[PDB]
């Protein structure tokens, strides 16, 4: 089908996950075609690797697009020591890699 | 002959401190009674050990003991001071290899800090708290005039110096 | 692996991240740490119509368990709508149901601050019969709060401490007072103030202090000289530790910043003194800008015979700033002293107290041994003053009769330097 | 015995014990501490009638001084009326008048109390980089209140601290916060919270804490000042013994001369300090000719708990002599210092080191506290120098702009004084 | 003349005297007859001796009575070491010895 841009969203971990002692920062890429999407994790403007898990669905039957969720798993202390968390999405439908970020102070 | 022993061994004490002079020799003659000689005058003590209680300035001076033998004991000397720091020493003349303990002692069990010993002017050893310098194998070069600087109740005090001299045990 | 139930957590964007004009919002639930597959997730959206979506699970590398995210996209009055997600794991049990109920903007995390204040000992440094500790939770959005004290990690009886709460404007303040015996304080136990606010735990701790001279050692840590800092632009700080024992085993000296940024190497130097003690001195070069912006520098010394590490810390002043006034005078001729004069420089009303004074003749700075300057002492009002004195010879003023008294001080503008010239003939 | 001026104090019954319906009241003034008899007391009652009656004096056993009580009995509007007692002691001086003005009732208010809390060091025993001191003035009757912080007794600038007052119901509460660097706190300085409320002073103290505070007695012995020797012509020496532990018993303090000639009677003051010690000061008058001809005086300090006697001695310096050079200066006018100026004085090339510096203005020698004077330091060549700094106000130089710096020194000629005038405008 | 009772009064030291470092607690016995008047000082119900000085006046010219003031002299520190201060007056005009008392902190 046509090239669809990902709607990029970023979800912080819940406080209940911090009570459990872990932290899962989610980056959702909604309704993108083709499947070749790259997600990069910038924690305090530092590139992260080896601590990210990407879940990709099958081709949808309505719009023929894809949905991806990249999960950055960290500890509670490792989450609380860092301040700004961002996910950068490179895709054909985006002219520039779109960076979606949040801050621990306001979340 | 009966030699004279000191408990504690230290012939230099503070005012008010105790010490007990004991005096014994080979038991060729059985021990019945002893004579004491403060300065030369006969003391009114028969017992083989005389307990010198609460030192006064007049408690200084030459001491000597005697038994029913025909001949006397050596002129041990006991100087008594009132001051802040007395650098005590085991014996005033020693022969190599005998134990020697030194102790920079403060008035009435008080604790002297930042203690430094001096041997002939140079700094032999320094320790944070008071310590027991101990040389078991005295050398002939160990002979010197010693003194110790200390810190008692935040103030600095130097002890009066005391000269000690070793000799060669052969001859 | 073993059978483990999922831990179910919500997943909603921050309330400041969701636009207010959004016609639709996506939320979700993360079910993590379950094994083996599968789980079944449903959504109760109330009266709103929404699209659910179940992703394939991602296997956790550290345990081998699975982690999945179940999303839901809704439209309409989603802000006020209460959303439930219902997770079941049929390997675990046939009726194990985790129902997590939450709104899209349930709450943002709000960190209350924690601080511990304590009783005085008196003017002779003696402890009082009891010790008061006051835990302060100052300036937070009002809500449910609990305060618990631990003594070496065990909860102490509720009647041993009392808590109270006030409000000012929007911000709340809470305090709690704990009474300890002198003996307990002196046993070196650790006391922890545990504040539980909206279900989340915040902590601070204390124990008997450490009074900077464990074995009679002293340590001192200087600030940069203003001359080194602003004129040479090579500021240094110096850590000197005295009255250590000359024993074996080298002392461990380490430098650090409170921010954790790197420090350079220093000039570590040891030397035995004439009194039989050992002094260790180290000089560290520091960044000029780093110092001016208020960095804190820490010197840390460990010796094998010391029972614990000894630390000293230094930082820039926290008081106000005032530039120095500089006045310079030449003495008139005194009968019988044709070939000498004295120059006097008054430097005053500056804040903070750190200052450098130099004298110059013929555009070159004279040796420090030529002049005498007093130590900073307080004026009658704001700031400090010093005097500087320089004796000069006839050959010098006949060579050039203009001499400059220059003060370097952190508050002087535009280059932390102010000077005044003087002439002896006029 | 020397002529002693009386100290006059009020004597009113306490108003809770005074009945409100009592139409008449008796008040009085106690004049105590004078040599020789008599004193005369007069009473100003305002507008009411009054009966004045003076008792015979009582000779104090300990010091031999005289103590007399002069009572006034009044009726009418007694509780709202000002009352003055005027005591004259013509042996002291013919115009000697002590004026004491007060009321029957100074009214009843609840006592304020003061306590100081501090930051806790952390879980490792380390100080934070700044120290907060919180002076708390608990519930008192609302009124005007001031808080001053002192560092080893000297007032710090109010800019370095904050203060806050709240009122709850009918009761006020006050807090004051002072911020200190870690360096100043670790230097063992003592800090005082000074509360002034309705003309009554409260106080509290703190210093860096400690697990233990050993301290021992120290002693210092001064020479007479040149000013006292040659202007006042009444030289004294002072033996000051500080940091003794307040054990059981009085400290034995004896003056003697190496020549065996008699000493005069000395005076002795003993004063408990904020910091927990007892400071004993003994002041001995010395003969002027005795001192000038080279007598040596000894202070000997004994106490049962001391190891040995502490001995100090003092005598005229045996070095050579040289007269002071004097130079007085005014700083220029510039912005921000229109109605306050600074004057300075350089005194130099004198020998020996003991010198007294004063400032004189308009036929009065101003109090020493108005100015500051540095400690004598060696000049590069021969002799010592000091600087003195005096801040002055517009009203003083508009009164008279001639300010005289005066040095008193043993080598000055022809009368052991040297002085120089300066005018700021010229 | 007839027997006149002493008017018993007590006066604390002033705060200025406490600044001076001394203390003089006064018990005044105004206008009594005959001259035989006994003043006993107690401090926290402990009898004092050696620091009480009784200034006894002459016979008054109007009512033929006498006046007395007993002055208990103490130090400042010894003054604030105690709370209750009282004076007991025994005289012919009093059937019982009258004790007048006060406290430090109430004043
Ligand atoms: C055996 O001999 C050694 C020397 O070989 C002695 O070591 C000395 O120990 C003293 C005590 O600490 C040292 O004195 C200290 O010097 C510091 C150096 O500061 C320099 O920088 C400042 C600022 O520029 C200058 O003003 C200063 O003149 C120095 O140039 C001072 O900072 C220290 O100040 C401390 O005391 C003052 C009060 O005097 C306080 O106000 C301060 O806050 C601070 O606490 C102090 O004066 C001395 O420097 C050491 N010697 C050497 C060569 O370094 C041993 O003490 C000795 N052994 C025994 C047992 O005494
Ligand atoms: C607990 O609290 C008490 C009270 O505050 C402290 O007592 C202070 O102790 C210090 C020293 O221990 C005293 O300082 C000494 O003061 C002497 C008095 O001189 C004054 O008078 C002459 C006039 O003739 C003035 O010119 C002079 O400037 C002083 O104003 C000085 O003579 C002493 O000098 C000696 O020491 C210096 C080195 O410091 C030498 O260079 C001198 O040659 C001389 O030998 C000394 O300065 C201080 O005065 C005491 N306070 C009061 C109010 O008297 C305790 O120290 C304190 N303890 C603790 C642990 O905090
Ligand atoms: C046996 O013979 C001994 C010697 O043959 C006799 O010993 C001598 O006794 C006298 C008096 O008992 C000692 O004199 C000491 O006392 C006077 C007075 O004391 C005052 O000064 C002391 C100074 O140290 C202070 O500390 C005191 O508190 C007090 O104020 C002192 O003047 C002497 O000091 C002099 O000598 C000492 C050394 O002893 C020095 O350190 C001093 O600086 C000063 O020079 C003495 O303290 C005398 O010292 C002592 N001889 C010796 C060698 O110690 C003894 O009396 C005698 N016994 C009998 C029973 O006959
Ligand atoms: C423990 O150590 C102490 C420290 O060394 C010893 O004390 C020392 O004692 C000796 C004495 O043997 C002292 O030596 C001389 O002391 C003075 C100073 O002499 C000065 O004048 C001389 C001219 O008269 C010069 O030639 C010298 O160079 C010097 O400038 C002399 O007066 C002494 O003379 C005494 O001894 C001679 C015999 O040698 C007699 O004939 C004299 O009549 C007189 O009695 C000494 O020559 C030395 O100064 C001294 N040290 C100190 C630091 O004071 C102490 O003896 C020792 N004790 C033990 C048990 O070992
Ligand atoms: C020196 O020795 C004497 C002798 O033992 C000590 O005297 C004792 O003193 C204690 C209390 O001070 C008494 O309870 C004992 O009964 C005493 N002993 C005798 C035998 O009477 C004296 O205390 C010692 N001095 C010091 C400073 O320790
Ligand atoms: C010390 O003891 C010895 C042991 O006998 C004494 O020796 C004899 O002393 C007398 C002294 O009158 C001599 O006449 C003898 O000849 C000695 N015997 C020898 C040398 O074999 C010695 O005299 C004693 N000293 C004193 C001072 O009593
Ligand atoms: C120096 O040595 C002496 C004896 O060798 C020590 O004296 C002993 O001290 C201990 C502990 O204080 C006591 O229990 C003993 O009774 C003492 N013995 C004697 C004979 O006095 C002294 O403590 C040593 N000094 C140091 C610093 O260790
Ligand atoms: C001497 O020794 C005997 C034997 O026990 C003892 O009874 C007596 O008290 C002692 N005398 C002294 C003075 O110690
Ligand atoms: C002293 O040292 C020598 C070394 O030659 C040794 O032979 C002797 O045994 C030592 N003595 C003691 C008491 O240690």
């Amino acid at each position: 089908r046509t090239v669809g841009a990902p709607s990029v969203f970023i979800f912080p971990p819940s406080d209940e996950q911090l009570k459990s002692g872990t932290a899962s920062v989610v980056c959702l890429l909604n309704n993108f075609y083709p499947r070749e999407a790259k997600v990069q994790w910038k924690v305090d403007n530092a590139l992260q690797s080896g601590n990210s898990q990407e879940s990709v669905t099958e081709q949808d039957s309505k719009d023929s697009t894809y949905s991806l969720s990249s999960t950055l798993t960290l500890s509670k202390a490792d989450y609380e020591k860092h301040k700004v968390y961002a996910c950068e999405v490179t895709h054909q439908g985006l002219s520039s890699p779109v960076t979606k970020s949040f801050n621990r102070g306001e979340c | 002959k009966p030699k004279v022993s000191l408990n504690p061994p230290w012939n230099r004490i503070f005012k008010g401190e105790n010490v007990t002079l004991t005096c014994n020799g080979n038991n060729f003659f059985e021990v019945s009674s002893t004579k004491w000689f403060h300065n030369g005058s006969l003391s009114e003590e028969t017992n083989s050990s005389l307990n010198i209680v609460n030192a006064k300035f007049e408690d200084s001076g030459e001491y000597k003991c005697q038994h029913q033998q025909v001949n006397e004991s050596e002129p041990v000397y006991l100087e008594v001071f009132s001051d802040w720091l007395l650098l005590q020493a085991s014996a005033e003349v020693v022969m190599e290899g005998q134990p020697l303990f030194l102790r920079c002692h403060g008035w009435r069990n008080w604790d002297v800090y930042k203690v430094i010993y001096y041997k002939d002017g140079e700094a032999l050893k320094y320790w944070y708290e008071n310590h027991n310098i101990s040389i078991t194998n005295a050398t002939v070069e160990d002979s010197g005039t010693y003194y110790c600087t200390g810190k008692v109740w935040q103030l600095d005090y130097e002890s009066e110096p005391l000269n000690i001299t070793v000799i060669k045990a052969p001859r | 692996a073993s059978t483990q139930s999922p831990s179910v957590f919500p997943l909603t964007r921050c309330c400041k991240n969701i636009p207010s004009n959004a016609t639709s919002v996506t939320l979700g639930c993360l079910a993590t740490g379950y094994f083996p597959e599968p789980v079944m997730v449903t959504w109760d959206t109330g009266s709103l119509n929404g699209t659910t979506m179940t992703l394939p699970a991602t296997t956790l590398t550290l345990s081998g368990h699975y982690a999945t995210i179940s999303l839901l996209t809704v439209s309409g009055a989603w802000a006020k709508q209460m959303f439930t997600c219902r997770v079941a794991h049929t390997p675990s049990s046939t009726d194990w149901v985790d129902n997590k109920t939450f709104s899209v903007c349930s709450r943002d995390f709000t960190p209350p601050t924690v601080k511990i204040l304590q009783s005085s000992c008196d003017g002779g440094g003696h402890f009082p019969p009891t010790i008061q500790l006051l835990c302060l939770v100052s300036g937070y959005t009002p809500g449910t709060i609990n305060i618990t004290w631990l003594e070496d990690g065990q909860v102490m009886d509720v009647d041993l401490s009392t808590a109270s709460t006030t409000q000012e404007g929007e911000l709340a303040s809470t305090q709690s007072e704990l009474t300890l015996s002198q003996k307990h304080w002196l046993s070196d136990r650790t006391y922890t103030c545990q504040v539980t606010y909206q279900g989340h735990t915040f902590e601070d701790s204390t124990k008997k202090c450490a009074d900077s001279n464990p074995r009679g050692v002293s340590a001192y840590l200087s600030r940069p000289s203003p001359f080194d800092l602003f004129i040479r632009k090579s500021p240094t700080i110096t850590c000197l530790v005295v009255d250590l024992a000359p024993s074996k085993g080298t002392v461990n000296l380490t430098w650090s910043r409170a921010s954790g940024k790197p420090v350079n190497h220093s000039t570590r130097k040891e030397e035995k003194q004439r009194n039989g003690t050992l002094t260790v001195t180290s000089t560290l070069p520091v960044g000029t800008r780093d110092w001016i912006e208020g960095e804190t520098y820490q010197c840390r010394v460990t010796h094998p015979h010391l029972p614990r590490a000894l630390m000293r810390s230094t930082t820039k002043t926290s008081g106000p700033r005032a530039a120095p006034e500089v006045y310079a005078f030449a003495t008139p001729e005194w009968p019988g002293s044709r070939d000498k004069r004295t120059l006097a420089c008054l430097i005053q009303n500056f804040m903070p107290e750190d200052i450098s004074v130099q004298w110059l003749h013929n555009e070159v700075q004279l040796p420090d041994a030529r002049h005498s300057t007093t130590q900073p002492r307080k004026t009658k009002g704001s700031g400090f003053f010093v005097f500087s004195r320089l004796e000069v010879t006839r050959a010098e003023w006949e060579q050039k009769d203009e001499f400059i008294c220059r003060a370097v001080h952190e508050a002087a503008s535009p280059s932390q330097t102010v000077q005044r010239a003087v002439s002896s003939v006029a």
